């Protein structure tokens, strides 16, 4: 897992500067701005588990009868 | 993948004032975005030039012959409710728990 | 849903017929302050020039001035409607 | 035992009742009361409500004069109030 | 380093914001009670004094509050909207255009 | 053997050099055209593929480029592939400077 | 409610008191108009007043005290609609002259 | 078969953490940058050594700066088996510096 | 497979963030040991709450028992899910 390693390099990019006809701002400049933010629904819940069964009463602890007769 | 966008919501709501629901909407944008700028230079452009150096040139001419009258000033303040903070409890409710023996 | 009401205004009938309508479009269409006060500027600036202005809001406070004529200030469903001119 | 106040005429505490009585029984899990109770007061009056419901909590929230409702339905407990 | 806020919308240079911030934090906190209004004609009788500030379209606008929406003919240069977290009011301050 | 930073770089220096002026008034004077925006889609795209096997890496590269016209409509652009961990990747840019909203995407894969 | 209405009514009598302020106006127009947006602050002010009257005149019409009731409370409204009326026909005519 | 998963907010918990904590609202100085952003790489290694996940390997990058009139894009892929490897990113951008760091994940097989 | 922190019975990984963690994670039981008593319901989930809102993002939803479970979207990465000796604990941050 040693991983040592390093580079570098550099871009950068023509220069010229023509300066004839410059230096304009449209003044009546126009822009929008708000006041807002981003909204969401965190819709939670409550996990659950439930299940009936029938308890029926007696009808011998060996199942057949014989066997012990 | 099909990339979802962290560090955002999944889906958006407001209250509309003309439909007095709210709605909201599941789709979210997903462009990580951080310093847009905005700019004010403006190189020979037709449509900006002309709809600045017209007024300027206007305003300036008619000064040339304050000029508008003078201004009325104005006042207007909305109804500001107060912020309480109050905090109230419910109560878990009681149980009783008896034992009795089967009568003959 | 309620229709807009007028709690100070300055504009004639039909001029407010239209600020009627033109409310009533912004806030179907759109769902943002922002987004509905410079769609009823820009609505007014296409019929009446340059220069308007309006503040949509909840509870703001203003100090300003306009063209005798063309100031309004109107609640629609809980929204504060302030326009004026210059 | 608890009853906390709102605006006079019973414009709205008249309302709260009637509205979650049938909530609680339509529904089991608190989710569709709930959400009931507050997208049908949003649409009445406001542009945001906020609701609870449940058989035991404590609660403290801010909230706008008037337009805080607090009742014992049956077993459960439904609070109810205006913010935004 | 400033005290905590939160700039919602600004357009001037930002030493112009740090002065609004200082001052209004102080402000704040020396007019704890009252009404806005005080807020308001102290922090334009301040601005409007220093030398710095120098140029304006119109004149000097504050607005204080806490539930709202706007939109204004600022002057394309000055205009700063922001919050003071502890109390958090929304404090809006331009010039007339 | 390689390094994503430098990728875009590349894209940089070639956007830049051939469109972008330090000085910004041609950059107005050249707005969006319909007769020269295909001109320009294509020279950008092959200055950019000059400067990228310029490079002699043995990675396998592909590119796509978007020009839009006006900041009203709004766009979205996303990536999404299925690489291995190591050596592949990819990168994005978006570019502005008064008219012209362009955005570069591009894949590097390995052999 | 008299406290209010003797305001009201004092601004509809500078409207109409002097012959000058008839004729010849002045900035004194520019306080009334103040004073006409102050009037939503001044029924601010004023609304304890109608519900806790609405809460007397429920189960309490009067009839007998209600005289200076309906003065002074039409009187504000009257200068409420005078207000709106007479805004209008004069910036008008004003106008026109 | 891997019983012990990488998800990937925990390592998001331990970046914000520590982000906070150590950055404190520094200035963007240029003397001490490199090796602040040296400093608090090891601290974050640190970190996800007891980060509890064993063989999952961890691509740790860090990318810190100052904010001044500058528009910026920073953007990675995703390149596993999604079932097992993840990813984990946070940011962290005060009025004027910002430090953002991602930290991959691979399970070793 | 909630995997164990020295808290607490954390769900590892969550959905949050550290310094949210390590607050919550130190500030539940703390609260709990200080003057708090297992006896008092939403009194405990009050001052949570008010200590999240002091420090970190305002907006948060505290929701803790012995007998919950939730899906939801919220705020990217503002899930805390952990249980301590068999009570579950849950909060999320909404903007």
């Amino acid at each position: 897992i040693n991983f040592q390693d390093t580079e570098t390099r550099y871009g950068g990019i023509q220069n010229q500067v023509v300066n004839i006809n410059q230096y304009v701002q449209r003044n009546p400049n126009f822009i929008d701005l708000d006041n807002i933010a981003e909204l969401s629904e965190h819709s939670v819940n409550t996990e659950r588990v439930g299940m009936s069964h029938k308890e029926g009463g007696w009808p011998f602890k060996k199942r057949i009868e014989k066997d012990t007769s | 993948l099909e990339p979802k966008n962290p560090q955002a919501p999944k889906n958006i709501t407001v209250y509309d004032y003309y439909t007095r629901k709210f709605k909201t909407d599941e789709l979210v944008d997903q462009m990580i975005v951080h310093f847009s700028m905005d700019g004010d230079y403006i190189w020979k452009e037709s449509n900006e030039y002309k709809t600045q150096e017209e007024i300027r040139d206007t305003k300036k001419a008619l000064i040339k012959e304050r000029n508008k009258f003078n201004y009325n000033t104005r006042e207007c303040q909305t109804i500001n409710p107060s912020i309480r903070e109050r905090g109230v409890s419910t109560e878990p409710p009681p149980s009783d728990t008896i034992c009795g023996n089967i009568t003959q | 849903n309620h229709e807009p009401e007028v709690k100070a205004t300055d504009m004639e009938e039909d001029m407010i017929k239209r600020v009627k309508e033109i409310a009533i479009n912004a806030v179907k269409e759109y769902k943002q302050e922002k987004q509905i006060a410079h769609y009823i500027k820009y609505e007014f600036d296409k019929i009446d020039g340059y220069g308007w202005n309006c503040i949509v809001g909840r509870n703001f406070g203003s100090h300003i001035i306009h063209q005798t004529k063309k100031y309004i200030f109107f609640k629609i469903n809980e929204l504060c409607l302030l326009l004026w001119k210059a | 035992i608890d009853m906390p106040e709102n605006s006079e005429m019973k414009s709205m505490k008249n309302d709260a009742f009637s509205q979650a009585k049938f909530a609680v029984e339509n529904y089991k899990f608190e989710n569709k009361i709930s959400s009931h109770i507050k997208k049908f007061f949003d649409e009445k009056y406001g542009p945001n409500w906020h609701c609870v419901v449940g058989k035991h909590f404590n609660a403290y929230v801010s909230y706008d004069s008037k337009n805080f409702i607090f009742f014992y339905e049956g077993q459960l407990a439904i609070l109810l109030y205006r913010k935004g | 380093p400033l005290p905590p806020h939160i700039i919602r919308f600004n357009d001037m240079a930002q030493h112009l914001l740090k002065k609004v911030i200082r001052q209004a934090d102080v402000l704040i906190k020396e007019n704890p009670q009252g009404l806005e209004k005080d807020i308001a004609l102290n922090l334009v009788k301040f601005v409007k004094s220093q030398p710095e500030f120098k140029i304006g379209d119109g004149e000097w606008q504050c607005i204080i509050g806490k539930n709202f929406g706007c939109s204004l003919t600022f002057d394309a240069n000055v205009l700063a909207f922001f919050d003071l977290l502890p109390s958090r009011k929304s404090i809006l301050l331009f010039k007339s255009g | 053997e390689y390094i994503s930073e430098e990728v875009q770089k590349a894209i940089d220096d070639s956007v830049k050099q051939v469109f972008g002026i330090k000085d910004d008034s041609s950059q107005v004077t050249i707005t969006y055209n319909k007769d020269k925006v295909n001109l320009w889609t294509q020279q950008i795209i092959d200055y950019t593929i000059r400067g990228l096997n310029k490079l002699g890496k043995h990675f396998k590269y592909c590119v796509t480029a978007i020009l839009q016209q006006t900041n009203h409509a709004g766009i979205s652009v996303q990536i999404t592939a299925y690489q291995d961990t190591n050596t592949d990747g990819s990168l994005i840019q978006c570019y502005e400077i008064n008219d012209i909203y362009a955005i570069v995407s591009v894949f590097a894969m390995a052999v | 409610l008299d406290s209010l209405t003797e305001q009201t009514k004092m601004l509809s009598t500078k409207l109409s008191k002097p012959v000058k302020d008839i004729d010849s106006l002045g900035y004194v127009m520019e306080t009334l108009e103040q004073i006409r947006k102050e009037q939503a602050e001044i029924d601010m002010k004023f609304n304890p007043v109608q519900e806790m009257y609405s809460l007397l005149d429920n189960y309490l019409p009067g009839g007998i005290t209600d005289k200076d009731e309906m003065d002074a409370r039409s009187l504000l409204r009257r200068n409420w609609d005078i207000l709106i009326q007479q805004a209008e026909i004069k910036g008008k005519e004003y106008q026109h002259k | 078969y891997i019983k012990n998963r990488f998800y990937p907010s925990k390592i998001q918990k331990i970046i914000k953490e520590l982000f906070e904590d150590r950055l404190k609202g520094v200035e963007y100085d240029p003397n001490n940058a490199n090796q602040l952003s040296e400093r608090l790489v090891l601290e974050l290694r640190e970190k996800i050594k007891r980060g509890k996940v064993p063989r999952y390997k961890i691509g740790v990058q860090v990318v810190f700066g100052e904010i001044k009139g500058q528009g910026l894009r920073i953007a990675s892929k995703c390149l596993w088996d999604v079932q097992n490897d993840n990813y984990a990113s946070y940011t962290y951008t005060s009025e004027k510096v910002y430090c953002t760091g991602i930290v991959f994940g691979c399970y070793f097989e | 497979q909630y995997k164990t922190f020295m808290g607490a019975r954390v769900l590892w990984p969550p959905e949050c963030a550290d310094d949210i963690l390590e607050g919550a994670i130190r500030e539940t039981q703390d609260a709990l040991k200080k003057f708090e008593i297992a006896r008092e319901g939403q009194k405990i989930a009050e001052h949570l709450k008010k200590y999240m809102d002091d420090h970190f993002d305002p907006y948060w939803h505290v929701f803790f028992g012995k007998n919950f479970g939730c899906q939801a979207v919220h705020n990217k990465n503002r899930f805390i899910y952990f249980y301590i000796e068999k009570t579950a604990f849950l909060m999320y941050q909404t903007q």
